[PDB]
RNA sequence: CUCAUCAGACCCCAGAAAAGGUGUUGGUUGAUAUAGACAGCAGGAUGGUGGCCAUGGAAGUCGGAAUCCGCUAAGGAGUG
RNA sequence: GCCCGGGG
């Protein structure tokens, strides 16, 4: 398939992400608050949804 | 040729499935006793899971007993066997003594990982009251009797 | 249990219209009388712990409720 | 607040031979040259010691929103220092499930022709930036090295490279094949 | 059903309690108004915190409910 | 409680001064655990080693600035993974028993080893596997009969070179380690003289 | 003081709220700090214990009740 | 002033 050392590395850019819960955004993992202005920069951030 | 390796078993209590097997099994020794091959000298135990590092001879085991603590508080006073029904208050209780204090302290002298034995006199003590049995009383009395009077080696 | 008291107040406050403010109060629980001051005024029997709050004993009645409270 | 003087020294080899005419700087080392301009920024770059050893950032009576811009500058200048000594080395992976990601490097190392990219038939061409040489590493199956003196250049290409390789109109925690960025190195190492 | 509180938010008319001239009024939506161990003693329970409002307003039955559901 | 055991720290360091009046700084980073216990249970009486922040013992210095003048010559001697040992009997024997205070743990993937350290040519027992790793700058394997042969001995470490990651899981996976686990000296200061 | 990729701009008055913001500025309260802190970079994570009770087996690593000791700089019968 | 540290 992948090998998990690839895979880690694609999983870094592609769902090691947290998401606001207002906006969606895509941001980084240590995120506390979402970068747009459009939540006011809000707070309410999720982990980004993993596959099973 | 000796052999040094882990191993558990149930004790005396006959078990339904063996627990010893992926290790000691291509060992060339009998791989079939040791569901109570590690009870030829028990003597106390009889229906206690031991947790037992020995030493392995090539044709069967040597005695070697290294208990837990909670063993070696529970086989203190020594309570009944129960087999696989497990019923309720199996929980031991009955009053550990001083002498019963001071005779398995001796079990913690020969880890010789610790102060000298009475730092382990509140070691197995504070083992004592998690397993459920009192030297006279819970920790407000044992600490009592511990504070300058401690009888020690 | 403080700050389960303001995290509580603070999550009834969503129920209400307007602006209303949380505050620890200066007194003992549901009493008139502040918590500093309570438990020696308890002490030297001027208040008498009666159920939810307490009785404030005054110097004003007749002597024999004096006596029997300090029987 | 007003804070009277923020200031920042940065230690410059011996091996570099830096400049400045008001705020640009000028690196000079075994790579080449690097001129960065700063004047969107308005602070005192100062070229202290004979033999030209400190450089030193102030900025006077700024707020915080200016005081943030003192150690943005010394870290470019070490990026700078960085690129003319060890160069910058982005290696990137090209993680594929089943259609193999056929890497071509064109033009000296300055075009990327990317095919099969999830069995597309389209054919990516990414265009290097300006003094960016690309090229796919020995002893490797599946990577690409880009080497240069500019980190902006170097990182750019390297996403353009992985934005490039992007998967559209899937799950892209499932469909997880693309060009990525795996190891952020120099060119020489030290 | 019953309008939002914003038509009844601000203390507009006179007082209008229920009275032998107010008839057919129904029921408050909140009936109790002490919840936890009201049996508990005045030394049990010290600390003391208030939700207390900032403006002259007129907070319903059904909020009043809804709060000390959610406190 | 805490407020307590900072002086409580202080009075240690004093115990060990009003008993000792000498040191051996030792600069030990990265040492074990219960050897560590087992440090302190060997010359229980007579020595004992400490370990905490060494700005508080160069501290404590301006704190006997005249009521223990002589270790006031120890003050910019103290850099590094530091502990103190306080020792009487001689410069001999205490020093030799901490000399052979040994316990193997498999080669750091980070660290250094500070000599030439060298490959164990053996069997390793099991089948074959993959290879390259260790041919990874040149050195030979020969898998042959199931077990793994080495030809002969290509140094593993130059001295005063590092010890990388992927040379030091070829050693985790082989149990081999480069030496022991050292209780190095760096500096000594005895009876009011400093030495090396 | 404030930057608005919806700025703001003067009684009546001519348009906005609850809620929210690591935007930025101030202030209040409490700690945790040169008996040297907070990041960050490394190192140790110990024996009693592989704990009675359940569960086939769970040994700090599914669960509920036990939550003491000592050598201690430290380590919860253990956050994953 | 004296001590430490480095820049001429
Ligand atoms: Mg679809
Ligand atoms: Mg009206
Ligand atoms: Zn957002």
């Amino acid at each position: 398939i992948i090998e998990p050392s690839l895979r880690q590395l694609a999983q870094k850019y592609n769902c090691d992400k947290m998401i606001c819960r207002k906006c969606y955004a895509r941001l980084h993992p240590r995120a506390v608050n979402c970068r747009k202005k459009k939540c006011g920069h809000t707070n309410n951030l999720r982990p980004k949804k993993k596959v099973k | 040729e000796i052999k040094v390796v882990y191993l558990r078993c149930t004790g005396g209590e006959v078990g339904a499935t063996s627990a010893l097997a992926p290790k000691i099994g291509p060992l060339g020794l009998s791989p079939k006793k040791v569901g109570d091959d590690i009870a030829k000298a028990t003597g106390d135990w009889k229906g206690l899971r031991i947790t037992v590092k020995l030493t392995i001879q090539n044709r069967q085991a040597q005695i070697e007993v290294v208990p837990s603590a909670s063993a070696l508080i529970i086989k203190a006073l020594k309570e009944p066997p129960r087999d696989r029904k497990k019923q309720k208050n199996i929980k031991h209780s009955g009053n550990i003594t001083f002498d019963e204090i001071v005779n398995i302290a001796r079990q913690m002298r020969h880890r010789s990982l610790a102060r000298e034995l009475s730092g382990t006199i509140k070691e197995i003590l504070g083992t004592a009251q998690s397993v459920g049995c009192n030297v006279d009383g819970r920790h407000p009395h044992d600490i009592i009797d511990d504070i300058n009077s401690g009888a020690v080696e | 249990n403080k700050e389960h008291v303001v995290e509580a107040l603070r999550r009834a406050k969503f129920k209400f219209p307007g602006r209303q403010k949380i505050h620890i109060s200066k007194k003992w629980g549901f009493t008139k009388f502040n918590a500093d001051e309570f438990e020696d005024m308890v002490a030297e029997k001027r208040l008498i712990p009666d159920g939810c709050g307490v009785k404030y004993i005054p110097n004003r009645g007749p002597l024999d409720k004096w006596r029997a409270l300090h029987s | 607040m007003k804070t009277i003087l923020s200031n920042q020294t940065v230690d410059i080899p011996e091996n570099v031979d830096i400049s400045l005419k008001g705020r640009t700087v000028i690196v000079k080392g075994p790579r080449g040259t690097l001129r960065r301009d700063f004047n969107h920024i308005n602070v005192e770059l100062s070229l202290l010691g004979k033999k030209k050893k400190r450089l030193r950032v102030d900025k006077w009576w700024g707020n915080r929103k200016e005081l943030a811009t003192v150690r943005t500058i010394c870290s470019h200048v070490q990026n700078m220092i960085k690129g003319v000594t060890l160069g910058f080395r982005y290696k990137m992976r090209s993680v594929y499930a089943h259609f193999p990601i056929n890497v071509v490097i064109q033009e000296n190392g300055s075009l990327v022709e990317i095919r099969n990219f999830l069995g597309e038939k389209y054919i990516r061409r990414v265009r290097m930036r300006p003094g960016v040489a690309c090229s796919v590493s020995q002893a490797q199956k599946d990577e690409l090295v880009l080497e240069g003196n500019d980190i902006e250049l170097v990182s750019n290409s390297a996403a353009l490279i992985q934005q490039a390789t992007t998967v559209k109109n899937k799950d892209i925690r499932k469909f997880l094949d693309g060009i990525y960025v795996s190891e952020k190195g120099t060119v020489q190492q030290a | 059903g019953r309008r939002p509180a914003r038509c009844y938010r601000y203390c507009k008319n006179k007082p209008y309690p229920k009275s032998r001239f107010c008839r057919g009024v129904p029921d408050a939506k909140i009936r109790i108004f002490d919840l936890g161990r009201k049996k508990a003693k005045v030394d049990e329970f010290p600390l003391c915190g208030h939700m207390v409002s900032d403006e002259y307003e007129q907070l319903s039955s059904e909020a009043l409910e809804a709060a000390r559901i959610c406190a | 409680d805490r407020a307590t055991w900072k002086s409580n720290y202080f009075l240690k360091i004093i115990q060990l001064l009003d008993d000792y009046p000498k040191c051996f700084i030792v600069g030990a980073d990265n040492v074990g655990s219960k050897q560590m216990q087992q440090i302190r249970m060997s010359l229980r009486g007579k020595a004992v080693v400490l370990m905490g922040k060494n700005t508080m013992m160069r501290k404590a210095i301006r704190g006997h600035l005249e009521n223990n003048p002589a270790l006031e010559k120890l003050l910019p001697h103290i850099r590094g993974n530091v502990g103190f040992v306080f020792t009487k009997e001689d410069l001999t024997e205490i020093r030799d028993m901490l000399l052979a205070n040994k316990v193997p743990a498999a080669a750091r993937a980070g660290a250094i080893a500070p000599c030439e350290v060298t490959v164990p040519a053996q069997n390793t027992g099991l089948g074959p596997e993959k290879t390259s790793f260790f041919q990874a700058l040149g050195i030979t394997t020969k898998i042959s009969r199931g077990t793994i042969e080495i030809l002969s001995d290509v140094q593993l470490i130059k001295t005063g070179d590092k010890v990388g990651a992927s040379e030091a899981t070829l050693l985790n996976m082989l149990n081999i380690s480069p030496f022991s686990f050292g209780l190095i000296i760096q500096q000594v200061f005895d009876n009011g003289s400093i030495y090396n």
